[PDB]
């Protein structure tokens, strides 16, 4: 969440809300140059190949786009796609 | 022919020590790991033995009853070399074979398959109690107490007919304390 | 133990990560507006490796 | 013409100038799936762009409908496309609804430049001349065919384009005559796309044993249908194997040694994975020569192995465990005997690759594995789309199988290849025993109305497996005239026949000029005339799919046509 | 905030990340030393100077992750360090077999760097790589025997492990520290 | 008796195999494969940033090659065919046949930015401009070997009636200058195992390679495996060949001695002070096609008495006296070469002055370390003569400190006289 709900007690639901708010405060104040909630596997490669596992159309990134065509494959900077690997739209590595 | 047997043994030793796929020495790893959990055997896939050097597989499949003990011996020597610091005791390792040779159905096996390696299948309909077979016999002459030994490979031995230097006609007896044995089991396959 | 925080070291490292990010961005704008991308790739993955170490450090403590 | 083989370097340099940056993805590759050669070309091209660290996207595409969809949704940031294995034979500038004035920039000079390139890597001929001459945006990678062959058509195109009285009448009639005789040629493949990319890699200085193996595979995929092209290209591949082979001799087999030999690679089916018996039994050519679809041909194959001195049990051993002495002596045993059965064309030298200790694989076997992965790897419009999606997804099983790290996926391919060829063989003996092939006067017709494994033949490549299996059998007969064939198969789910127009071809060992496929435009003419509902969007435009009730009128109109 | 498997150890990828910060010798296949008669490397973690002054096949020393990045392309070759040659590894093997208790003084990164370079720079070795892999395997097996001897002497007090690798240590660390912790807690609990 | 053979720098024989190298140098390497009745030639570069590899099928079977920055020059020794290939391909390739008498062969070829040079076994010496126009023909002693760097051309001649000799030229776009013409070359020719005989059948002169330093000084590496460098070539009355590296001794040393054999040095280029070379292992003296990485050897002046090192070492370590001798000599000769380059040609990377300053530091340090041993033997005159050699006055103060610690007030007095003189 820093990037089944029935099973929590309502105290735990509002606790989780507050703890997520706290995490998002840490990666918003000072130290924001690092996404503190990012991965803790060290960066093994700067470019990676990634296969589109679910369709998401044309989206922008900082200086371009991806058209996430189903079962197309990119070769791309890892730092530009990590958010989509975590969200399950991209397959590889 | 002991030099030739030694070269067979060294060929198998090289197969254990050198065979590698995708950066892993699979049989060195398997033999070490088997030693750690104290099961003294090695499971060999003969696809890999063929892929390494088919001359060895040809020797193995021509006469397994002579070649299998040499392969077992090679496994013991590599086991010591990869688990004991020598110049600062393990048993005879069992060889186990995996294969994908075309199966011979149990009814078609006949006299042309005698002493060949065979792959078949069926239903196990009975499993006998365990029984003790000798691997190493310590042997004594009844009269002169000349001692000797028989080291046995269980792939087909007997006591010697007369004393190996009167001493009686049929003199040898087994020393059951120093002799080494293994478990043997009988199965019936339908 | 929770070891004492490297106050000055972390201050100066975060300043460098900020300025290096601004530099890599400025060079990217220059490319958009002698050319070889390879040193730029090294700078990009350098910031990835360094930001990983800071991220792992803070998450641990 | 547009980029000759001497100047592929300039197109590649233009790609890196226009559409490469650390900043953004800018390069899109459309590759026709269900095409091994296009696949291998795209793999080579992707390794190149990986090494140069170019951010790019590969899209596998089934046919022209999906092409127009996918082109339509490209963003203007994408300033280069590569179209691999399709598009050369259709006016892309018209079909993709291009206006060059929507893409034009920076005229200064009697000159233009454009915000997007569309490079075309296609081996099919005849080229559409609007691509080759008319367009300023479409950029075809020519094998030399245009400069070799199309000077008259070039002059005719430019004079007709110029020619917006007696002289005017004569000229316009003349050049329309030339162009309408150039068009309505039958379609044909003249090169391997992978060899064109390999010539580019030679220009850039990028050749290595990996790229060479991909070139060998993509070229080898042409061998069944386009034997003459394979024979044209095979000497160059021998040159490159020798040029890139290392200098060591008495090289001991070592777990790091990748080796790529030229050596005897018989025309049997999956020899090094089948048994010997099965590799004869399921071979297209052996079935054709011996007429193996009946018990007499089966008797002949048994007779052959008996005469060779091979016990039948040994012949049926899986090849690794099959007797080592036979494996050593096999070349002699074949040399002594296969001329006796007319099987002498079984003898061939082909490329065999063996890596470390994990076996040996020929280009023949490897392309069989890759094709099997494409074929069987993983409301009507929606069901059709969900089927085409499976095939677009099968592309990545063939792609990943090209990597040595994933040889378990290659072994999946090998197994699927064996079972596919078994299904083809059983369907084939069904066709020939029940005499399904109706001999219409102009062309032979075979329609699968029902039977087991019918649900495989809704895939174009599986249908073409069966078509090639039939065509080898007909070609190697003495009584039959060499005639074109239509093969059709009902899909009971979609209630549509999938129909393939197949060329004939000469016997496998004979040598004459090539035979062209004219179902490609004959189907178009019948489609244009008829009120029937028939899809013609497959890249192999000699394949169509049509509703069940419309087939018999379509075939009647076809056999009334003089175009075949 | 830190996963359980990272709580009190390093992942092997983190051990790799550590080793990748070591300098390594390369033969450049590009020239960056602009003659007296454009983008510069401008790094903040490591020595920018060497990369800006490369000349083709003048050997030079750079941080290992940059050498791997340049070797992902064909733009350098990584010179295998002197210890990793066949003769040196054979000397270390003889040392290991000759001294049953001491570990031989291989560098702390030896297994990690052997794995990295055997994968990413398999073509750069002067010696045949299958022998280098064989002797690295011999060393790991012999050293593992020595480890299994050493663990018979775990204490409540302390332990000494002179030349054990970073990877071998990191592989053993949860076992050794947990067992010695429990031996401590048994011993300290017995005190009055 | 003798036979002329074609040569190209660091090219190799076929031996018992069907591919060989035509040449290799600081730019790259060229290889040819006996592809049945024709040859597959590949041209490969070490700077992949500047140049891109290429290959072609060769129907003439070129056996000569030369490879500079600007283009590749090819030749077929027995038919007189030559071809030149610019690397940009914006200028055209061109081909020419040069005439040969019966039994005459092209023995070597070389190229410069404005010239192409061909030398034959009867000693004709033919010059073409870079576009193939014939410009001149000379006759000289037969040119057994030949190379160039930029505009500087260095050629080696031999015949039974002239002996071994060399010429050095600087042809330029203008001011076409000749530094030395057919002066005798002090290199040693091979003695009259079979891999050695095979190599000398391929290359009877036994010149393994021939090239220039990166600073443009001629170099050659003969059958003695000793790298020779021609010092002070820019003024012929002072020029002298320096044996800057006995590679046999250095191989013996770095291997710990032990009569080490079956490892050979294949030279590529000298750069500043460090020979790039392939260390070939085994019976054959020459490298194989998967070209090993060119290892590096720093030059070593030959002052190493092998018997003394055997007594000391019985992995080899050098006594500090011998080390200081070699350090002093090497630093002196390298500083001279740098000084001549900077006076005549000037800086090219812009740090050579700093290198030369640091080198003078090493020179003075080596002299001080020798001076200490001279003072330990209490020889005032050996110490003073060593003191005269130092360059930095500030370093000469350290000699005072040493001679104080070695209780030689006579030496201290003399050194202070040198201080008072050096103050001028
Ligand atoms: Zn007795």
């Amino acid at each position: 969440n820093g990037l089944d709900t029935n099973n929590l007690s309502h105290q735990e639901q509002e606790y989780l809300k507050e703890y997520c708010d706290l995490i998002t405060d840490l990666k918003s104040g000072d130290l924001v140059d690092i996404d503190l909630s990012g991965s803790l596997v060290p960066p093994s490669d700067v470019f990676i190949d990634v296969r589109v596992l679910k369709d998401a159309g044309e989206i922008q990134t900082e200086y371009g786009v991806f058209n996430l065509i189903k079962d197309s494959q990119f070769f791309v900077r890892q730092s530009d796609v990590e958010r989509l690997i975590q969200q399950g739209y991209l397959q590889k590595i | 022919n002991d030099d030739d047997n030694t070269e067979i043994i060294k060929s198998f030793k090289n197969f254990i020590l050198e065979f590698r796929l995708d950066s892993q020495f699979i049989y060195r790893d398997q033999l070490r790991n088997n030693i750690l959990v104290k099961n003294y055997s090695l499971t060999v896939n003969m696809e890999h033995l063929i892929g390494y050097n088919e001359d060895i597989y040809k020797k193995l499949s021509d006469e397994p009853s002579d070649i299998i003990p040499l392969f077992e011996t090679a496994i013991t020597q590599v086991a010591k070399r990869i688990s004991i610091l020598s110049r600062a005791s393990l048993p005879t390792f069992q060889l186990i074979l995996n294969s994908n040779a075309n199966q011979i159905p149990l009814r078609d096996l006949d006299s042309e398959h005698v002493s060949k390696i065979v792959r078949l299948s069926g239903i196990i309909i009975s499993t006998s109690v365990l029984s003790s077979r000798a691997t190493y016999l310590s042997i004594m002459c009844r009269n002169c107490r000349h001692t000797t030994s028989i080291t046995i490979n269980n792939f087909n031995v007997s006591l010697p007919r007369s004393c190996l230097s009167n001493c009686g006609p049929d003199p040898y007896i087994i020393i059951h304390e120093s002799s080494k044995f293994i478990d043997q089991q009988f199965l019936k396959l339908q | 133990e929770l070891l004492p925080y490297p106050h000055q070291l972390m201050k100066r490292l975060l300043n460098r990560i900020s300025m290096q990010s601004q530099l890599i961005e400025n060079i990217s704008m220059g490319f958009l507006d002698n050319e070889s991308k390879l040193p730029l790739l090294c700078m990009e993955t350098e910031l990835e490796r360094l930001k990983f170490v800071i991220r792992s450090y803070i998450r641990c403590r | 013409m547009y980029y000759g083989i001497s100047q592929f370097s300039e197109a590649y340099n233009k790609i890196l100038r226009n559409s490469s940056s650390h900043s953004s993805c800018q390069l899109v590759i459309f590759v026709s799936c269900l095409n091994i050669d296009a696949l291998c070309a795209t793999k080579m091209l992707s390794l190149l762009f990986k090494k140069q660290l170019v951010q790019s996207q590969i899209v596998p595409i089934f046919g022209y409908s999906e092409l127009r969809r996918h082109y339509s949704q490209l963003d203007d940031n994408i300033n280069s496309l590569l179209l691999v294995g399709f598009g050369g034979v259709i006016d892309l500038e018209a079909f993709l609804e291009i206006d060059p004035q929507e893409y034009v920039i920076d005229t200064d000079s009697g000159e233009q430049s454009f915000r997007r390139d569309i490079y075309v890597l296609d081996a099919h001929r005849p080229w559409n001349l609007d691509n080759i001459f008319g367009s300023q945006i479409i950029q075809c990678f020519d094998d030399g065919t245009v400069d070799d062959t199309l000077g008259e058509q070039k002059e005719a195109y430019y004079k007709l384009l110029e020619l917006d009285r007696k002289q005017r009448k004569k000229q316009i009639h003349e050049y329309e005559g030339v162009l309408e005789e150039y068009y309505s040629q039958g379609t044909t493949v003249v090169n391997s796309i992978s060899a064109q990319i390999y010539s580019l890699l030679s220009a850039i200085g990028e050749t290595n044993l990996s790229n060479l193996w991909l070139n060998i595979l993509g070229t080898t995929s042409l061998d069944i249908a386009y034997a003459q092209v394979y024979n044209r290209l095979y000497p160059l591949l021998q040159d490159e194997v020798k040029r890139l082979t290392p200098s060591s001799r008495n090289s001991v087999k070592t777990p790091d040694t990748l080796t790529l030999n030229i050596q005897p690679d018989y025309y049997l089916f999956l020899l090094r994975h089948s048994s010997l018996y099965d590799s004869f039994y399921y071979s297209n050519y052996v079935n054709a020569k011996l007429s193996l679809w009946n018990e007499n041909g089966k008797k002949r194959l048994h007779k052959m192995f008996a005469r060779m001195g091979i016990p039948l049990s040994t012949a049926q051993e899986t090849w690794l465990y099959m007797d080592h002495s036979i494996k050593r002596e096999l070349g002699i045993i074949f040399d002594k005997n296969l001329d006796r059965y007319g099987l002498q064309d079984i003898i061939r030298d082909g490329f065999v690759r063996t890596l470390g200790y994990r076996g040996s694989i020929s280009a023949s076997e490897f392309v069989e594995a890759l094709t099997a992965l494409l074929e069987v790897g993983n409301n009507s419009a929606q069901k059709l789309t969900n089927l085409r999606k499976r095939w677009v997804s099968n592309f990545w099983l063939s792609w990943d199988a090209l990597d040595d790290r994933k040889v378990e996926l290659l072994n999946r391919g090998i197994q699927l290849a064996q079972d596919l060829q078994r299904a083809i063989f059983n369907t084939g003996v069904a066709i020939l025993e029940k005499k399904l092939i109706k001999h219409l006067r102009i062309y032979r017709l075979c329609v699968l109305q029902d039977g087991p494994d019918l649900d495989l033949y809704r895939n174009p490549l599986t249908l073409l497996r069966l078509g090639n299996w039939l065509i080898e059998c007909c070609a190697e007969s003495e009584d039959k005239q060499l005639l074109p064939m239509v093969l059709a198969s009902i899909d009971e789910n979609t209630d549509t026949y999938l129909v393939a127009g197949l060329t004939p071809r000469y016997p496998r060992g004979l040598d004459k000029k090539p035979i062209l496929n004219n179902f490609s435009m004959a189907f178009q003419q019948i489609t244009a005339e008829t009120d029937a509902k028939v899809r013609i969007d497959n890249f192999e435009s000699s394949i169509i799919e049509i509703r069940r009730e419309d087939l018999s009128p379509f075939l009647e109109k076809l056999t009334l046509s003089g175009l075949l | 905030s830190l996963p359980a498997h990272l709580q009190q150890t390093f992942s092997p990828e983190e051990i790799q990340f550590i080793v990748e910060n070591e300098p390594i010798k390369i033969f450049p296949r590009i020239t960056t030393r602009q003659k007296i008669r454009h983008t510069r490397w401008q790094l903040i973690t490591t020595d920018d100077k060497a990369l800006n002054n490369m000349v083709a096949m003048r050997s030079t020393e750079v941080v290992l992750w940059i050498a791997l990045l340049l070797k992902q392309q064909s733009k350098c070759s990584i010179v295998a360090p002197q210890w990793l040659t066949t003769k040196e590894l054979d000397r270390k093997i003889q040392y290991e077999k000759t001294h049953p208790d001491r570990f031989s003084e291989l560098p702390w990164n030896w297994l990690v760097l052997a794995r990295i370079l055997f994968n990413k720079a398999k073509d750069d070795f002067h010696d045949p790589i299958h022998e280098l892999r064989g002797k690295i395997q011999d060393l790991r097996e012999i050293r593992q025997i020595k480890v299994l001897k050493g663990l018979k002497y775990l204490n409540e007090s302390h332990l000494q492990l002179d030349n054990l690798s970073l990877l071998e240590i990191n592989e053993l660390r949860p076992f050794i520290t947990e067992i010695m912790d429990k031996l401590r807690e048994i011993h300290t609990a017995s005190l009055t | 008796k003798f036979r002329y053979m074609p040569f190209s720098p660091a090219g190799t024989p076929f031996g018992f195999t069907d591919r060989r190298y035509l040449t290799m140098n600081e730019v790259g390497y060229v290889s040819t494969v006996k592809n049945s009745e024709q040859y597959s030639i590949t041209v490969s570069f070490f700077d992949v940033g500047r140049f891109r590899e290429y290959h072609f099928e060769d129907l003439f079977g070129y056996d000569l090659c030369f490879l500079n920055e600007k283009g590749t020059l090819f030749g077929q020794s027995k038919t007189g065919q030559i071809q030149y290939r610019p690397h940009d391909s914006i200028h055209s390739n061109w081909t020419k046949i040069i005439p040969l008498q019966a039994g005459e062969r092209i023995t070597s070829v070389a190229a410069t930015p404005v010239r192409v040079i061909v030398g034959t076994s009867l000693g004709y010496f033919r010059s073409f401009n870079q576009f193939g126009v014939p410009f001149a023909v000379e006759k000289t002693s037969p040119i057994v070997a030949l190379t160039a760097q930029n505009y500087r051309v260095f050629s080696v001649h031999y015949s039974q009636f002239h002996g071994l000799s060399y010429s050095l030229s600087e042809l330029g776009t203008s001011s076409k200058r000749y530094y030395k013409r057919e002066c005798p070359l002090p290199m040693s020719l091979p003695n009259i195992k079979d891999a050695n005989l095979d190599y000398y059948n391929f290359n009877p002169m036994g010149i393994k390679s021939l090239f220039f330093s990166s600073y443009g000084d001629p170099c050659i590496f003969g059958s003695d495996n000793t790298l020779l460098l021609l010092s002070k070539w820019r003024s012929p009355e002072e020029s002298k060949w320096l044996p800057i590296l006995d590679s046999n001794m250095e191989i013996w040393k770095m291997s710990g001695g032990k009569e080490t054999t079956d490892i050979h040095v294949w030279p590529l280029a000298l750069a500043y002070d460090t020979l790039n070379c392939i260390l070939v292992k085994g019976k054959h003296i020459w490298p194989e096609f998967p070209l090993p990485l060119p290892s590096e050897m720093e030059i070593r002046m030959p002052v190493f008495v092998k018997s003394k090192l055997l007594e000391e070492n019985k992995e080899i370590q050098i006594p500090v006296s011998m080390a200081a001798e070699e350090e002093y000599l090497r630093s002196k000769v390298l500083s001279e070469l740098l000084t001549d380059t900077l006076e005549n040609d000037g800086e090219m990377y812009g740090n050579e002055n700093e290198v030369l300053a640091a080198l003078n530091g090493a020179y003075d340090k080596a002299l001080l370390r020798l001076f200490a041993s001279a003072c330990s033997d209490q020889n005032v005159e050996k110490a003073l003569s060593l003191a005269h050699e130092l360059k930095q006055d500030r370093a000469l103060t350290a000699a005072v400190k040493i001679s104080e610690r070695a209780e030689l007030p006579s030496l201290v007095k003399k050194i202070n006289n040198i201080r008072e003189a050096r103050y001028e």
